[PDB]
């Protein structure tokens, strides 16, 4: 693509620079370029890919929510014409395009080459996450299929994580957190959400004793998010 | 308020 | 341009929506489209134009400063190759392009049609500001000419503001603030900066008695910024 | 720290 002439190492270096400069669109383009080199990504490089796209789509999601809220208020209200809907649709399309880009990278060919637990679970979690973001804005005949695609990716990731990783592994914990959010916010399954969050928290608690000081800090940070959700949900 | 998903780390 | 098929009123409506959604690149594109309709802008519309481009260029300036700082540190240090300089140059070029876009709108044809004091001073202040942003990154044979262009725009604005507006007018105050920043940060003229800030503050103080409660709040807000700078500078 | 210029209003 557009980054085809830049060295892989230069793309990673520039992604790190873009991160420091809070230039997340640039960061995502650099990391897309790096993925398109065709080599597998290290843990650090997967982190850069994740941070870049999360920030890009995060801005889009926040904007979409603002616009959807204005649109819902107008449709109850003095007629304002098509502009609110048009602009919401514009932001929605751009958001869908980012999600499709990420899903395309995962499908061509990150997931299929990912054989270690940390890589495969990370990528399948990501697949679940970006289908979940598609589901947040879906309203037509594919909302159900999008939700099922998210579910299927999260489930495959969960099955591997339970077999191959300790209950305190940050990737395993972040996956379970996000799958619980999927259940609560997308799948209309609050009880499944609560059960997953509780079981995850409890199994991690029981394994903290095995960890170093640094790993303990990492795991307990994510456990606190499970607890914050459980407080919100119960 | 919405549920918290995994943050950037 | 790209917004040529959208109604002027729809462009303004969408700029307001983009502002609420914190989509400032979109906001700037909508307002550029509105300017290109060829009609003069109201006070509110000038505000939308200003907010959109200020936020866009503000992000670029912050990124450029981060990258310039990394670059200066490397050039003293283990050789890291051309990437830091390349990426700083990329951000710099994009910043220059935004400034050139704004300056082009002012030149074609906002300034020449602006006959009232509030519009003409606002646009000439803006011209000074965007030359000032160009000056922040300039290092070659045109740094002097860029600084003089900023100075000339600010001076013309100052001359009109002193003849046509009260000393508490927010546009007059914001102009004097920014011209004082020009003197201190760009023109190596800290004494001129301090003198302008002091005289501006004092003449505004003496005119506060004429104002309503709401106008008082507006003026004193900007006066506080003059005072904050004077505290920094002395 | 840098001088303060006019903020958004
Ligand atoms: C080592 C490795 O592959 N990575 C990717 C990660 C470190 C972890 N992921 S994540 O989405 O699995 C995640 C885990 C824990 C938290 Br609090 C947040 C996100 C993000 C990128 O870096
Ligand atoms: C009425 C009108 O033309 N405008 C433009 C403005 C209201 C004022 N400007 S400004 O750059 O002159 C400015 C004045 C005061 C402050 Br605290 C900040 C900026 C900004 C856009 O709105
Ligand atoms: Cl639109
Ligand atoms: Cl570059
Ligand atoms: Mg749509
Ligand atoms: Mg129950
Ligand atoms: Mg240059
Ligand atoms: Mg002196």
């Amino acid at each position: 693509g557009a980054m085809g002439s830049m060295e892989r190492a230069s793309l990673i270096q520039k992604a790190k620079l873009a991160e420091q400069a809070e230039r997340y669109e640039d960061m995502a383009a650099f990391m897309k370029g790096a993925v398109e080199k065709g080599e597998e990504l290290s843990c650090e490089e997967r982190n850069l890919l994740s941070v870049a796209y999360k920030n890009v789509v995060g801005g889009q999601r926040a904007a979409w929510r603002v616009l959807s809220s204005i649109e819902q208020k107008s449709n109850e209200s003095e007629e304002k014409g098509p502009e609110v809907r048009e602009y919401r649709e514009k932001v929605e399309t751009e958001l869908q395009g980012v999600c499709d880009t990420v899903l395309g990278l995962l499908d061509s060919h990150l997931i299929k080459e990912a054989g270690d637990a940390e890589s495969r679970v990370f990528y399948l979690k990501m697949k679940g996450d970006y289908y979940r973001y598609l589901a947040e804005v879906a309203t037509g005949d594919d909302k159900k299929r999008i939700i099922d695609s998210a579910r299927s990716a999260y489930q495959e990731a969960m099955d591997i994580s339970k077999k191959e990783m300790p209950p305190t592994n940050p990737i395993r914990l972040g996956l379970a957190l996000n799958f619980s959010v999927f259940h609560y916010e997308i799948a209309n399954s609050p009880e499944e959400a609560i059960s997953l969050a509780k079981t995850t928290f409890d199994e991690a608690m029981a394994d903290l004793h095995t960890l170093s000081e640094d790993s303990y800090k990492d795991s307990t940070l994510i456990m606190q998010l499970l607890r914050d959700n459980l407080t919100l949900w119960t | 308020d919405r549920s918290s998903s995994a943050p950037n780390v």
